[PDB]
């Protein structure tokens, strides 16, 4: 049954077109890296609860920018996310970026 | 004498000066690239990325977190603490209008 | 006399939708003013994003596909789903009617 | 026949079409675009009026006032977000007092 | 008088209290009424400067509601119900 | 109204205002202040106070990006 | 093969302005990328505000006047004065050099 | 016929008046573009560019460097009250932040 009759657009049901199909990488945003980012931000002392809280926030930041980037991608009928897709995504989110185009 | 031991806070200050002086990316590149690809799968399968797209995303991410850490720090100091905490970040994101 | 410019407004269409969803409820002039501000705001948001979509993709024409992508970018999750649904339905019904 | 009637719509397909052409958005405007756009403005207008009409009913009023719109919008997670940076004249704010400010019980 | 050539004082302590009440504020430092007045004034300076720039551009001597609506939009404080 | 006219004078002399122009400015200001007080209050409570103070307003405006 | 497709940029103009201002100073490829983003950004802003000014005033034509007003609204104090000064010079010189 | 000189040269400008006039026409801003508008706009983009390069150059000289890099543009912009405001909501790739440590975080001498 599943849920939905027409899922030909999504392309989901993809495996063994060479290796692919990802893991659980948010942990690869290490505590040291988070402390480095907080150092650049002038932070001197950091509660242990900060690291998991930051991964949460970074994730929501990236879901929002990438969702809009990939929307630009799908609209341009492409399979490759360009830097300009991200730059248009960030300008939309009021996070205008210089030095990758436009 | 003992083996040398800096007081808690001194190395932290040093790191602050070091990283405020430099502009290199502070999240390891490959872990970030996997993370990006992993999140993108939730919106569309078998997506390719220009490397400049992944670099643009990392510049935007780090700039956002460094900035939020500036605001989080002010919120900690506002409450006469030196230790940033989840409720510091939360207040910063609420007043920013990022969060209800 | 016979000035007052002739200023267009969405208020007849707002009243028309109101009578569909609530046939026995009416609307103050300030409240109508806010409805009219609302339609012009969202019009401008969608069209502006649509203008950019077609510009980014070197296209001279805003089609229903630019409006549809504008709507996905602009409206939150559930609102966007229904908005896409209504726009798709309306285009489908309008082509089938010639 | 009217373009609005053909599309099933209260909103004016013709007007919207004219506004897109003249509104300095693109050189050319496809025939679907104003139909889709009018339908979406009608959908969103309907959602707000439905909710504001209920707020009016709940206050034993037959007419929607700016407060009925403000209550409809601010108590709707998604409408509130769509209009997070919009001020509704004469709308007021939702009743809301921080817990720490209330007396103990 | 000083209040007519410093009209900002006409924004009374009672009026600032009522505003803070609507913002769910319970207790108010005596230093806030002056600080609010400073803030209110910057806001109106920024909005009225832009509004009057639209007025000059249109070659008018009268500021309209639209001049204000365009200025409020520019400043990211979009306002509904005055001719949006 | 007197405050609006006073402030307008610094940018241009002998300006007239539509009454709705002054009402639109008052609507906008009061909404802005009410909202700044909501944020000011949170900053006060964050510092374990119930009393809003100028530094609460300053931190709210610094984080909002209204002031440097 | 094929010669790579034409990618316009401001970078020859940025280099010419840099040689007036700092004759013994150069610029990294990234730096120039930022300069290019900057120029395109402020183009968009001034042009878009000018688009609106004409639109608000029922005018089909963006003139030097709309640019000027757009610049007054967009640039901070001292920056706006210089900009208005340099634009007004450049038009005046242009007009007399037909 | 010809012995043509560019609109840039006639207006005393480095920035391309002609390119700017074509971008205004094709950028979907108005139906028509007056002949002064791209001269004025080209002037403004030249002035603003000159201003950022003047201040970036000083930051480059200050670091004993001959070439401006993203960090020099960032220092220049973030240390100038007015440029910082114009680009308050703009991220400069590879720019970093200004050295700033909150007083309260410094140790007591
Ligand atoms: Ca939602
Ligand atoms: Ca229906
Ligand atoms: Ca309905
Ligand atoms: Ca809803
Ligand atoms: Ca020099
Ligand atoms: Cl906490
Ligand atoms: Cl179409
Ligand atoms: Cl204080
Ligand atoms: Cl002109
Ligand atoms: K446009």
């Amino acid at each position: 049954s599943g849920r939905g009759k027409g899922g030909k657009g999504l392309g989901k049901g993809g495996a063994k077109r060479h290796r692919k199909v990802l893991r659980d990488n948010i942990q690869g945003i290490t505590k040291p890296a988070i402390r480095r980012l907080a150092r650049r931000g002038g932070v001197k002392r950091i509660s242990g609860l900060i690291y998991e809280e930051t991964r949460g926030v970074l994730k929501v930041f990236l879901e929002n920018v990438i969702r809009d980037a990939v929307t630009y991608t799908e609209h341009a009928k492409r399979k490759t996310v360009t830097a300009m897709d991200v730059v248009y995504a960030l300008k939309r989110q009021g996070r205008t970026l210089y030095g990758f185009g436009g | 004498k003992k083996p040398h031991r800096y007081r808690p806070g001194t190395v932290a200050l040093r790191e602050i000066r070091r990283y405020q002086k430099s502009t290199e990316l502070l999240i390891r590149k490959l872990p970030f690239q996997r993370l990006v690809r992993e999140i993108a799968q939730d919106f569309k399968t078998d997506l390719r990325f220009q490397s400049s797209a992944v670099m643009a995303l990392q510049e935007a991410c780090e700039a956002y977190l460094v900035g939020l850490f500036e605001d989080t720090n002010l919120c900690a100091i506002h409450a006469k603490r030196v230790t940033i905490m989840p409720k510091d970040i939360q207040l910063a994101r609420r007043i920013r209008g990022e969060r209800a | 006399k016979r000035k007052r410019s002739r200023k267009e407004s969405y208020s007849i269409y707002v009243y028309k939708v109101l009578k569909q969803v609530h046939p026995d409820t009416g609307i103050s002039s300030k409240a109508m003013g806010i409805m009219n501000s609302f339609v012009n705001d969202i019009f401008e948001r969608i069209a502006g994003e649509a203008s950019r979509l077609a510009h980014y993709n070197k296209r001279s024409t805003i089609t229903s596909r630019e409006i549809q992508t504008a709507v996905r970018l602009l409206l939150p999750g559930e609102l966007a789903k229904h908005a896409v649904s209504e726009g798709t339905k309306a285009v489908t019904k309008y082509t089938s009617a010639k | 026949k009217t373009r609005s009637s053909r599309a099933g719509l209260q909103f004016p397909v013709g007007r919207v079409h004219r506004l897109l052409r003249k509104g300095n958005y693109s050189e050319r405007v496809g025939a679907g675009a104003p139909v889709y756009l009018a339908a979406v403005l009608e959908y969103l207008t309907a959602e707000i009026l439905e909710l504001a009409g209920n707020a009016a009913r709940d206050n034993k009023k037959t007419r929607i006032i700016p407060r009925h719109l403000q209550l409809a919008i601010r108590n709707d997670e998604e409408l509130n977000k769509l209009l997070g940076r919009v001020t509704i004249a004469q709308g007021g704010v939702l009743p809301n007092i921080q817990a720490v400010l209330l007396p103990k019980k």
